């Protein structure tokens, strides 16, 4: 009962922020570039250094130009916007944005460890209470952005940091929508797409779930449990038959029958208990989901830390940061 | 295996949204 009052003024928060976002709160030149960490077909992201506090960030950069052309605008507008006005433990914190005539700046704290998937493909598969460690932290964070009638809708191991601590952060939002009904986009990563984004008719919240299953089968064995070459071919095998390793616990088995339902109506997290069908399954026994909220649990594992370290990121040719002489797109991003 | 059939059919690097 506590906790409807903490998620009520959480959306009075939210609603207030996603009113009236944040804008222009710092400009290139107060930041030193020091290396890319990332590229994507309209972006980068650079691990940059603050001029006057020394601070490290991840500066994502998104080419306006490149945005408009492959029709991202609503998406990275939506990035920001959420960005600025979720507050929860286990997602990234946006420190700064900006815009100039060429690319829309967000600037984040930087976290070394690096993504998820890094970690998972290095060591092959978690051991079950390290995937449940991470999966408790989604499920939290899954009570939070649905309570805002947010879906999230990109789950996957890409899109989660292993902080200094080792806990989760996510990072991605651009596709995160409210929805208290239905939506119907075909949005988010094959493999972690539910049967009922892949087909026509329309979805919830409870895709969310279903991607919940996805990521803790993946972190468990190393693999997802539907995959094939072409996004085709991995949609007709999600359409739910699941064969499941043979070191997979049965209480693990068994939560992941009911998370990788295809029937969404009897899928944990959609039922009348909303999420404390899956707080409660034996799977979480062992689970102190406040201690884990609080950050208050030893993490099972903490990403060595070298000292700026970029040990956890791949290497990219370096290109120039160019800012044209003439404003670009400038309506189409009036609000950022 | 089933990790071989990933390897060899699945896709193991990094995946693209859409
Ligand atoms: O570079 S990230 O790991 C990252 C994201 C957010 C905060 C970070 C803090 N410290 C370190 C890395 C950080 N990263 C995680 C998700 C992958 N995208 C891929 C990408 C690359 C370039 C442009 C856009 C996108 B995108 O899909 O929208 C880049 C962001």
């Amino acid at each position: 009962e506590s906790v409807k009052e903490f998620l009520a003024k959480a959306k009075e928060e939210f609603l207030k922020k996603w009113e009236s976002p944040s804008q222009n709160t710092a400009q290139l030149d107060h930041f030193d570039r020091i290396k890319t960490l990332g590229t994507g077909s309209f972006g980068r992201v650079m691990l940059v250094k603050h001029k006057e506090t020394g601070n490290h960030y991840a500066m994502k950069i998104l080419d306006k130009q490149k945005v408009v052309k492959l029709k991202q605008i609503e998406h990275t507008l939506n990035e920001k916007r959420i960005l600025q006005a979720v507050n929860f433990p286990f997602l990234v914190k946006l420190e700064f944005s900006f815009k100039d005539n060429s690319n829309l700046y967000m600037v984040m704290e930087y976290v070394p460890g690096g993504e998820m998937f890094s970690h998972l493909r290095r060591i092959g598969r978690f051991s079950e209470p390290h995937a449940r460690f991470y999966a408790a932290q989604i499920v939290l964070t899954f009570e939070y952005l649905h309570s805002l009638d947010l879906i999230y809708r990109d789950l996957k191991p890409e899109n989660l940091l292993i902080d200094q601590q080792g806990y989760i952060q996510v990072t991605d939002f651009g596709f995160a929508k409210r929805v208290k009904g239905r939506t119907w986009t075909l949005c988010g990563t094959p493999e972690y797409l539910a049967p009922e984004i892949i087909l026509s008719k329309g979805y919830n919240k409870a895709v969310d779930w279903w991607a919940l299953g996805v990521l803790i089968y993946e972190m468990a064995a190393g693999y997802p449990p539907f995959f094939a070459d072409q996004p085709i071919q991995i949609y007709e095998k999600i359409v739910g038959k699941v064969r499941f390793p043979s070191h997979f616990s049965s209480d693990l088995k068994d939560l992941l029958r009911n998370l990788l339902q295809v029937d969404l109506t009897k899928r944990f997290g959609n039922l009348k208990n909303g999420v404390n069908d899956i707080k409660n399954h034996k799977w979480f026994a062992t689970t102190d989901w406040i201690a884990i909220y609080q950050r208050k649990v030893e993490a099972p594992f903490i990403p060595k830390f070298k000292g700026g370290d970029t040990s956890n990121f791949d290497d990219y040719e370096e290109e120039e940061i160019r800012v044209s002489i003439n404003e670009k797109c400038g309506k189409e991003f009036t609000e950022f | 295996t089933t990790y071989a059939d990933f390897i060899a059919s699945g896709r193991t690097g990094r995946r693209n949204a859409i």
